[PDB]
RNA sequence: GAAGUGUGGACGCCAGUCUGCAUGGAGCCGGCCUUGAAAUACCACCCUUUAAUGUUUGAUGUUCUAACCCGAAUCCGGGGA
């Protein structure tokens, strides 16, 4: 039973994976619960079809969002302030969720899957040059503040 | 190693023309004296059976005459024969030694029927030179004192060994392209027409060149 | 497809030739062409050995994640291949 799987492959597998699982099985379970299509002329032209478009209407975005954020370079610092006392050092540490809670605040919508931190390099207090990645080809960093509470 | 540009030379792929293969038969002697170019093909036979087996001679290109070197295997007074005959060497079956031994000076070798059976379990050597003895050929028969008067009357006898290949020289390794070429041909014509009746099937799967050491170069029987 | 000769060089370890070089005597293509201690030519086999590189498959270890498990009304949290 050839079926495209969408859902479950690697993290997604909405392009075109098709594989030849058990039958019956598949009408029961993948289909209905929607994590996979049956790959049928008309279909894989239709389906094809999602590529292009993707490519096609794809970069308006990220066009928008780099000019947007270069713009943030005009702006400067997103003063942040969290409990300090240990000579410079933090009690806790800003995390990614904190900086997109944060960084939101200031006017932009960023999640916390493009907040590229690795590890937390937010203890101290002063001004620290966090990473983003908008795209894995697309990638950017942001000034902050860390001011003592 | 002595491999490494020799290879370069042919295409294992490509099937060369006769002429092309003598042409090609070249750029391949740079070594010492001169290679006694023969021919090696695969023939569509059944080993076992006798009426498949191919054996014959062509008049190839040279060395015939009081200067050939006849070697006589008999028994009992069939010696004497020989030696009076004027066998420049004869022995029974004791000298069978000397060959298996080494001892390979002598052009043609004649031999009574009474030891074929031994000389032929010792035909493995012989037998792809075309030295081993053969009623056909006329080299074997109790009136040897006439085979070897006989002799030196002018044949480069070939057979099918087990594994179903035949190969003969053609001559040696370099040769004017134009006398090379023009034995191939004349051995090809003569297998072609060595084939059996009961022969089914494409009879020369394929043709090429061979003696001792060498690249290889594959070609066209036609 | 310049190298070979006779007296000169190298990247993993030991020798015949080969290439862009440089040159002479050793001869022109050679070297080639019958010495006990110094010896010969063109397409497949068998140990094929050893070494290096690339690809595929299997097993083990480590890390990351969408599974899975638990807590919560939910959001979500903890754990975690």
């Amino acid at each position: 039973m050839q079926v495209i799987l969408l859902d479950k492959v690697a993290n997604l597998g909405s392009l075109g994976d098709q594989v030849n699982v058990k039958a019956g099985y598949a009408r029961n379970f993948l289909v209905p619960q929607g994590k996979a299509v049956p790959a049928t002329k008309k279909n894989i032209e239709f389906f094809e079809a999602r590529r292009a478009e993707l490519e096609a209407k794809l970069a308006e975005v990220l066009a928008a969002a780099n000019a947007r954020a270069e713009k943030i370079n005009a702006l400067e610092t997103v003063t942040i302030a969290s409990k300090a006392g240990d000579e410079g050092k933090l009690f806790g540490s800003i995390g990614t969720r904190d900086i997109a809670d944060a960084v939101t605040a200031a006017g932009v919508e960023v999640a916390k899957s493009e907040v590229r931190l690795p590890n937390g390099v937010l203890r101290t207090t002063g001004e620290h040059e966090v990473s983003f990645q908008v795209h894995s080809e697309v990638f950017a960093k942001v000034i902050v503040n860390v001011v003592a509470e | 190693k002595r491999m490494r540009v020799i290879r370069e030379k042919v295409d294992a792929t490509k099937q060369y023309d006769i002429n092309e293969a003598i042409a090609l038969l070249k750029e391949l002697a740079t070594a010492k004296f001169v290679e006694s170019v023969d021919v090696a093909v695969n023939l569509g036979i059944d080993a076992r059976k006798s009426d498949q087996n191919v054996r014959g001679a062509t008049v190839l290109p040279h060395g015939t005459g009081r200067s050939v070197r006849v070697a006589v295997f008999t028994q009992g007074a069939n010696a004497e024969a020989a030696k009076a005959a004027g066998a420049e060497l004869v022995g029974m079956e004791d000298l069978a030694d000397q060959i298996k031994k080494g001892e390979m000076n002598f052009d043609v070798v004649i031999a009574s029927p009474d030891a074929m059976r031994v000389v032929g379990q010792l035909g493995q050597v012989l037998g792809p030179r075309g030295l081993m003895p053969n009623p056909k050929v006329g080299t074997v028969t109790p009136n040897v004192a006439e085979a070897v008067k006989n002799a030196k009357a002018g044949q480069v006898r070939y057979r099918n060994d087990k594994n179903g290949i035949i190969h003969t020289t053609i001559g040696k390794v370099d040769f004017d392209a134009d006398k090379l070429k023009e034995n191939l041909e004349a051995l090809l014509v003569a297998l072609k027409k060595a084939k059996p009746t009961q022969a089914k099937g494409v009879y020369i799967k394929k043709v090429s060149i061979s003696t001792t050491m060498g690249a290889g170069v594959a070609v066209d029987q036609a």
